[PDB]
């Protein structure tokens, strides 16, 4: 074509962001969660609305961020194939490094677990805990993630098929059976024989399992954005990068929980 | 099984609930929301903290 | 918009045209850095002994 | 000028703010390091009268903030930001906005560090913050949770940096950048990106380990309750050995680019030195537990240790080794960075071999937590980290900022820096092999000399960096007339012999990376076309 | 080489004036603790 | 609602930020300027009371 | 007779056996030259779990089929180890008093 | 002349020595709740741990003991 | 045994284990001033020669042999410099037959000693809590901060093996004399040995953060001989 309608693009495929106001509102949000809730745990603000404000006012503005963000991948149409690698990329490697902060939990579950303290009675798990058996209802939430994984990827492939009643089916039934997942999750920490505070195996026990659980209702508000903008006809059938990265968020996930649930439900007990 | 089972131990008298070990209930400060002995799904059936006689 | 370029227009610091003197900002500025710590050691001194 | 500066996504003006908070952060620290050593130059309770927990938090303040808000910012974040899009043809960052929030959540983590040592005395652990020292029987408040929540973002900060580095320099190279043809800083700027990701995630945890069992009742390290103190230790220096590589990878770069530039020659081996840096980076976590010969692992573990230290040793000497033959047979133009690159070979080979003094598991129980363990660290990451950072201003800055600075004031830095701090940290080691401890406010008055002559100098190297502070004054109103009065040095490559001065007037920059082509201070749209190369 | 003076010698005349100062200036880089020690009290001054 | 191109015809034909384009992010951005702005001027003025290291009054 | 010692190591053969399904699930999957590696990648590891988790239960029937031949086990392995210890006590102090 | 204490036992020959101190503790009180009530040459194992470990850990496992909150329980009926 | 001013080597001999360790450094630096001497050649003939060269040898950019040289040459020095320390490193855990055993346990800013082997035929364990004498009721020659009211006293040409632990903050029973520095964790007991080969006073230090009273935690162990040492266990 004519140079002079080809000089008045944007010349290479990356992207120019315009000057947005959502790294410094979400730091102020940041700075001000940390102090409220390294002030509130001594006892030195009455109550717990200034860190429920705060936790609040950082969720709103990181929803704003991802408002903007999705307006200008499918809105304003910068994201080119150059641009969608590159954030393929940024999101593996971010979720290389959750899976490292999994891997920190499980070094401290095997090193208090296979040598055991004197004072856990010398044998885990220890004296008296009633450990939870693994074959009742961790059975039911070890098989509903395989489920999940099954009909995202199903999902997933009638949507690059065509089908829109096949690939909107999958997405609902994944994103009702995992927050039935994380319910009876809740069910099962709810009537449990030991705490947080009840010694080092509810300790790490408790902080492993709950960061799953906290990362799978990540996942689920991730999945419920991608549903509600899969109804309302943003994602195409070849441009579906934001969908992409949450399948491979939930099937990485669903690898961290064999390996979490094996190691902390059968081997451990 | 263990709905029964619950049932069966709501009705113990807390005397009667075993005086368990030195790891088990540790409290090095005490927890700045609620009476100071309650965590977030802190069960009042299973989780009983026993004062010590 | 891109942004104007030049000499003096790459800093946050206002250089040439001002109406106090540069030396005023450029040395107030490591002087509240290298002031800190002394009012942290002030805060510290007057909550336990004297100063 | 508010969208320019608060909003800003875009990566030249994003390293200047980072440089900002560094000299800031920097100066704050040096004032710490002034405080500490004018307090223990001698023995008895000088200025500050008695209240050890004040020294305490006095050196917890100058070792977490000059590592982690001076080094780690004006070497991965300031000049990674400026120069890794810079050298490899991008017209700026990929996630721009997420190199904006990581600077600007640096100095909220500053200013709740700072708001930390203010609160309830003080927390006072040193800057390896352990348990039980630092539990809530045996130190009570809410001192130490916001100085680990500076921690937990600065920790973010750094993380969100690596990932935008790594992305683009994996995608967004110019037209030509094959996948080894990169300038050897952009190399260095790639695997601190990695180790970066695969090294912080194991210490937040660690630390958030610490914070929820300060505060939320939990048993990770508090022992009489199930838990132990030395997996804190094991999980802590996972990353504290590479964090120190991670502060010094850089460091080896810029060294590489300068000697490269100063000497009109190629460095020596060029895909040899980026195969022994990507080694000394993925051998970095198998030797993390070199600082913890002494705690009651068992002489096989400790056998191990110390076998694998030294191959760490072995591909850093053969990079100093490359140095000396790329520095050899050149034609050696004495500025002002090239003064700081010959130095830094020298004083962090003199670091690194005492180093290696510390990692025989059997020699380290004669030195741990003594002085001797300062000289070397004090070389190796004062010496190291900062005359490559002095070697990456004097050589950068007439590009970036666009003004030349004064010589000969540099020179007088340069000299007054190396022997002000030659004298502070060599003591050190006779102290170390004479029995001082570490940390403690002052000593038993045997050893009373070598502390007086390290306070001495202690006061030229903080001298040198307020000459430092007028340089940086006599370069911001005095540039244009360094350019044309005839202080400074205009061409930082000369000339050749046999070529001629209107010859060299049409070529006047041999370079061999992007950064001294574009114009002093660049285009905020630099490359709008592609930067093509074969 | 093969015709001048030798090698050996054109490499001594460069080489010996420069081990001297070498040993001078990493005498006094590493030596001033011997300086700072010879002149304080412990020496008997 | 397959209201999309009706949306790219909008945001790309306007001058504001895009943060202010949308015609419903009036009710989505005043109230939340008000919530940040209290949320985050709020615990700068317990800081001097954690300070002087009066706790609160609680029980 | 064999279920003593390879039983013994159950989660070593359990997580050998998950590595080698996912990699004999990935060479099987990869042959297939039309999809992107992200969804191969994901289908292996879901045929992988899916297969580990099967044999999960069936080393719960072997492991009950061990419990009968070693009845009420992690308390008398504990008494024999009791045993040399008592022995290792009164072998030492008989040679203490008479020698 | 004599000095005569523990030498050194095969089964821990490490740096720690927590486990083998609770280790012959339980062990003394598994060797006299069990065979005999007191007569013994399982006074080895007293002198072992009266040697090793400290009077505070001696004292809080036997409170520990006496309130029956004891980790490692010792074979009491 | 104790700090000289202005000195700049060990404090001398008392163990095996010190004299071992200081002919290892001795020979691990007797093997490093080469690298240092010819490294610091290198650069002074280097920046000395090359910076009166007007041109520069730029065709000059790798050459295998001399590459390999330099790769193989720290990898044999490093290897006859990991050959002796092993050797330390398993002989100074054997801990076979020690004679009698010391606890040393350290609580917040002093220490407390017990000697347990039963021959003080008093009947009882014996301990002392070894605090330090406060910096104004010196006596006209103490050494300050690194003396003690009730030292530690151990025989002369016996083994003697000695744990550690704590009950609070991480300390370290270090002495630089005897060679002998074990962190005091509080969970676990860990055990050093000792043969003291000449009788006097040998001084140390805490060298781990404690908090406050840090400086205020010394060592003190005077070495005496075997029936001095059984007259003392017998009267204290
Ligand atoms: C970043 C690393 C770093 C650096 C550079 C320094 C440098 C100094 N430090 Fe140290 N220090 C530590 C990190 C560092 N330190 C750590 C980790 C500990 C251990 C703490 C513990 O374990 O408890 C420690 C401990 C420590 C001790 C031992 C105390 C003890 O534990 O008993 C002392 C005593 O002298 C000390 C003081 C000083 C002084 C006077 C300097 C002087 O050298 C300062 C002068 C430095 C400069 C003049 C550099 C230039 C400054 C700039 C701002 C340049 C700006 C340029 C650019 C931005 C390009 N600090
Ligand atoms: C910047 C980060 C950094 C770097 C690069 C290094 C470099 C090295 N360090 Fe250091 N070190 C620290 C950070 C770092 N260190 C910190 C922060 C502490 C104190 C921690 C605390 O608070 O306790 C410490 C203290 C410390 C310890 C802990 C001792 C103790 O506390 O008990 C050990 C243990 O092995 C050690 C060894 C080494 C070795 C072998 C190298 C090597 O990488 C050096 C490599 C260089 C050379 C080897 C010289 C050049 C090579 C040649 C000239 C070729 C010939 C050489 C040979 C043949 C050997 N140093
Ligand atoms: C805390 C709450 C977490 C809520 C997560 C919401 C995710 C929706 C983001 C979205 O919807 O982003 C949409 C975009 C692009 O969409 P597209 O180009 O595929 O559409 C094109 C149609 N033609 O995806 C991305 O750039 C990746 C976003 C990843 C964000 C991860 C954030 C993780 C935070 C953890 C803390
Ligand atoms: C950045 C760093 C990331 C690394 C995070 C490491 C793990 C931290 C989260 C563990 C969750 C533990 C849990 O969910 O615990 C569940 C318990 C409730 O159990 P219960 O005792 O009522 O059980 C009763 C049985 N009948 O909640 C607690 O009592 C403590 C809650 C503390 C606050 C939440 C965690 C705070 C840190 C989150 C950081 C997220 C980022
Ligand atoms: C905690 C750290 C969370 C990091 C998420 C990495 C996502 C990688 C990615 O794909 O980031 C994509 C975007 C940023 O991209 P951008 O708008 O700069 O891209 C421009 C188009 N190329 O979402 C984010 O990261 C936002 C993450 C922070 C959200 C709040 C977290 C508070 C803590
Ligand atoms: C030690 C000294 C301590 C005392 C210094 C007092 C001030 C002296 C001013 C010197 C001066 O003014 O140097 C200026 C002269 C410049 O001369 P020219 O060759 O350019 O002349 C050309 C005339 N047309 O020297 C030099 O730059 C060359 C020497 C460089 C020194 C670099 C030192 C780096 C650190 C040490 C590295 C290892 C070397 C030592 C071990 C072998
Ligand atoms: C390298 C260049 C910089 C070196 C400065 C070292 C000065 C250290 C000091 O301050 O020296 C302290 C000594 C010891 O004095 P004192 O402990 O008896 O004094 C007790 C309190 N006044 O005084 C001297 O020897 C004076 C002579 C100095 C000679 C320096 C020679 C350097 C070569
Ligand atoms: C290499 C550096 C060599 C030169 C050091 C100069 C010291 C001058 C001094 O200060 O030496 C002073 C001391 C005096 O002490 P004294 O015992 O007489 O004290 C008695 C007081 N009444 O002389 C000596 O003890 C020995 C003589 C010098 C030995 C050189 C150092 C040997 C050990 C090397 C330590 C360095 C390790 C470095 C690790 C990388
Ligand atoms: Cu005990 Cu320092
Ligand atoms: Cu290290
Ligand atoms: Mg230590």
């Amino acid at each position: 074509m004519t140079h002079l309608e080809r000089s008045r693009h944007q010349q290479h495929p990356f992207h120019m962001v315009m000057p947005s106001p959502w790294p410094i509102v979400v730091s102020f949000a940041l700075l001000s969660l940390a102090l409220s809730t390294a002030l509130t745990m001594h006892g030195y603000i009455g109550n717990m609305n200034m860190v429920y404000l705060a936790l609040f006012v950082l969720l709103t503005s990181s929803i704003l961020w991802f408002r903007d963000i999705v307006a200008e991948a499918t809105y304003l149409g910068d994201h080119t194939m150059a641009v969608r690698k590159g954030i393929n990329l940024g999101f593996l490697m971010f979720v290389l490094s959750e899976v490292l902060i999994f891997a920190g939990l499980f070094w401290a579950y095997f090193h208090s677990a296979m040598s055991p303290d004197v004072t856990l009675g010398a044998c885990w798990p220890p004296v008296g805990i009633e450990a939870v058996q693994p074959t009742e209802l961790p059975l039911l939430n070890t098989i509903i993630l395989l489920s999940s994984g099954a009909t995202v990827t199903y999902s997933h492939h009638a949507l690059i098929a065509g089908n829109r009643n096949k690939a909107l089916s999958g997405l609902l039934i994944t994103f009702w059976l995992i927050v039935i997942f994380v319910t009876c999750q809740y069910i099962e920490y709810t009537n449990a024989a030991f705490t947080i505070s009840d010694g080092v195996y509810g300790s790490v026990f408790y902080a492993g399992t709950g960061l799953h659980f906290l990362h799978m209702v990540m996942l689920a508000a991730m999945l419920g954005v991608n549903y509600w903008r899969m109804r309302n006809y943003h994602l195409t059938a070849g441009h579906h990068v934001g969908y992409e990265t949450t399948i491979i968020y939930t099937h990485v996930l669903d690898v961290i929980w064999l390996f979490l649930y094996v190691v902390f439900y059968w081997w451990g007990v | 099984e263990h709905a029964e089972h619950r049932e069966h131990l709501k009705h113990v008298p807390d005397s009667e609930w075993p005086r368990d070990y030195e790891f088990m209930n540790i409290r090095s400060k005490p927890f700045f929301w609620g009476d100071g002995d309650k965590t977030l799904f802190w069960n009042p059936v299973v989780n009983r903290h026993i004062e010590h006689d | 918009v891109h942004f104007k370029d030049g000499v003096y227009e790459n800093i946050p610091f206002k250089v040439k045209g001002r109406k106090t003197p540069y030396a005023l900002s450029h040395f107030g500025f490591f002087a509240i850095g290298f002031a800190v710590p002394f009012v942290a050691c002030y805060v510290q001194l007057k909550k336990s002994g004297a100063f | 000028m508010v969208q320019r500066w608060l909003y800003s996504t875009n990566a030249k003006d994003i390293a200047v703010l980072y440089f900002m908070l560094a000299i800031f952060s920097g100066m704050a620290g040096t004032a710490m390091s002034l405080i500490i050593r004018l307090e223990l130059a001698a023995p008895g309770s000088q200025y500050l009268h008695g209240n050890s927990q004040l020294f305490n938090v006095l050196v917890v303040g100058h070792a977490v903030l000059m590592i982690f808000f001076l080094v780690m910012p004006a070497l991965i974040g300031g000049f990674g930001n400026y120069l890794l899009p810079l050298m490899i043809g991008a017209t700026d960052t990929a996630f721009p906005r997420i190199n904006n929030i990581a600077f600007w959540v640096l100095p909220m983590g500053l200013v709740c560090l700072v708001t930390s040592t203010l609160v309830e005395s003080g927390a006072g652990t040193g800057w390896t913050v352990y348990p039980p020292l630092s539990s809530i029987q045996a130190h009570s408040g809410p001192s130490v949770d916001l100085a680990i929540f500076a921690l937990h973002l600065t920790s973010i900060s750094s993380l969100l940096g690596a990932i935008n580095f790594i992305v683009t320099t994996l995608n967004m190279r110019t037209n030509g950048m094959t996948m080894h043809k990169l300038p050897l800083f952009v190399w260095s700027i790639f695997i601190t990106a990695f180790l970066l990701l695969l090294s912080l995630p194991v210490l937040s945890a660690g630390i958030t380990m610490l914070l929820l069992d300060r505060n939320f009742n939990t048993s990770f390290f508090e022992v009489s309750g199930g838990g132990d103190p030395i997996l804190y230790e094991h999980l802590f220096w996972f990353f504290g050995h590479p964090e120190v590589y991670i502060l010094i990878i850089p460091g080896f770069g810029i060294i590489s680019h300068v000697v490269s530039t100063y000497s009109k020659k190629p460095v020596f081996g060029e895909i040899s030195m980026v195969y022994a840096m990507a080694s000394i980076g993925l051998l970095g976590f198998l030797v993390w537990s070199h600082h913890m010969y002494i705690v009651g692992l068992d002489a096989d573990t400790r056998a191990y240790f110390t076998s694998a230290t030294m191959i760490i040793a072995i591909p850093t000497g053969i990079k100093i080794f490359s140095w000396l033959a790329t520095i050899h047979g050149g034609s050696i133009r004495l500025a002002t960075p090239m003064l700081y690159a010959i130095a830094f070979l020298f004083l962090f080979t003199m670091g690194g071999l005492t180093g290696v003094a510390l990692a025989n598991a059997s020699l380290d129980v004669a030195f741990h937590d003594t002085y001797y363990v300062v000289g070397h660290f004090h070389y190796v990451l004062s010496m190291g980290a900062i005359f490559s950072l002095f070697a990456g201003y004097y050589y950068w800055s007439p590009q970036i900022l666009g003004l030349n600075y004064n010589e000969k004031l540099a020179q007088i830095q340069f000299w007054l820096i190396f022997i002000g701090a030659n004298v502070i940290f060599f003591p050190m080691h006779f102290l170390g092999i004479n029995g001082m401890p570490r940390r403690i406010p002052d000593y038993p008055d045997a050893f009373a000399g070598w502390n007086y002559v390290a306070s001495i100098g202690s006061f030229i190297a903080t001298l040198s960096l307020f000459l430092f502070i007028y340089i940086l004054y006599d370069q911001l109103v005095n540039g244009l007339n360094n350019k044309v009065n005839n202080k400074s040095v205009i061409y930082n490559k000369a000339p050749d012999f046999v070529e001629s001065n209107t010859i060299f007037n049409l070529n006047t920059v041999k370079s061999s990376s992007i950064e001294f082509l574009l114009t002093s201070p660049p285009a905020v749209h630099s490359f709008n076309t592609p930067a093509v190369q074969s | 080489g093969r015709i001048g003076e030798s090698w050996v010698i054109t490499e001594g005349r460069r080489l010996i004036p420069e081990i001297f100062q070498w040993s001078a200036v990493l005498s006094v880089c590493l030596g001033w603790p011997g300086a700072v020690y010879f002149f304080s009290k412990a020496r008997k001054a | 609602a397959n209201k999309v191109i009706q949306l790219q015809k909008i945001f790309q034909s306007s001058t504001k930020p895009l943060w202010w384009r949308h015609p419903r992010s009036a009710l989505y951005l005043y109230p939340f300027y008000a919530i940040f702005a209290v949320a985050v001027v709020t615990p700068l003025l317990y800081i001097p009371n954690a300070i002087r290291g009066i706790k609160a009054k609680k029980a | 007779k064999f279920v003593e010692g390879l039983s013994n190591n159950k989660y070593k053969i359990i997580t050998g056996a998950w590595a080698a399904s996912l990699y004999g699930s990935w060479v099987i999957v990869n042959k297939d030259p039309i999809m992107t590696k992200a969804q191969k990648i994901v289908q292996a590891r879901m045929y992988a779990q899916f297969i580990t988790v099967g044999l999960l239960l069936a080393s719960v029937g072997l492991s009950m089929y061990e419990n009968k031949l070693h009845p009420n086990k992690q308390k008398v392995n504990e008494m024999r180890r009791w045993e040399n210890a008592l022995r290792v006590a009164e072998e030492e102090e008989r040679l203490e008093k008479e020698g | 002349s004599p000095l005569h204490t523990v030498g050194f036992d095969a089964r821990f020959p490490q740096q720690n020595q927590t486990k083998h101190c609770w280790q012959s503790y339980v062990d003394y009180h598994k060797c006299v709740n069990m065979k005999g009530e007191d007569f013994a040459p399982c006074k080895v194992f007293w002198k072992t741990y009266n040697a090793l470990c400290p009077l505070d850990w001696i004292e809080k496992w036997d409170d520990q003991r006496e309130k029956g909150i004891f980790a490692g329980d010792i074979n009491s009926d | 045994d104790v700090p000289t001013p202005y000195a700049c080597y060990f404090q001398d001999s008392a163990t095996p284990n010190q004299e071992g360790i200081l002919e290892l450094h001795d020979n691990i630096m007797f093997y490093l001033l080469v690298i240092l001497g010819l490294v610091s050649w290198m650069l002074y003939t280097i920046v000395m020669t090359y910076s009166k060269n007007p041109i520069a040898y730029k065709y000059i950019k790798h050459g295998q042999t001399i590459e390999v040289i330099w790769t193989i040459f720290p990898a044999v020095i490093l290897l006859i410099i990991a050959f002796p320390s092993f050797i330390l490193l398993y002989l100074c855990d054997e801990v076979i037959s020690p004679a009698m055993t010391i606890k040393a346990i350290g609580y917040q800013w002093y220490w407390k000693y017990e000697y347990s082997d039963f021959i003080n035929d008093s009947g009882e364990t014996v301990e002392f809590e070894s605090y330090v004498i406060p910096d104004e009721l010196l006596e006209e020659g103490q050494l300050r901060l690194l003396d003690t009211d009730t030292s530690m006293v151990v025989p002369v040409d016996t083994h003697i093996r000695f744990v550690v632990t704590a009950a609070d903050v991480i300390h370290d029973f270090a002495i630089p004399s005897l060679g002998i520095k074990v962190d005091a964790t509080p969970g676990r007991l860990n055990q050093v040995s000792a043969l003291i080969q000449r009788e006097g006073v040998f001084y140390g230090a805490c060298s781990e953060l404690c908090g406050t009273g840090h400086a205020n935690m010394p060592i003190k162990i005077e070495a005496v001989s075997l029936p001095k040492f059984l007259e003392w266990l017998n009267e204290q």
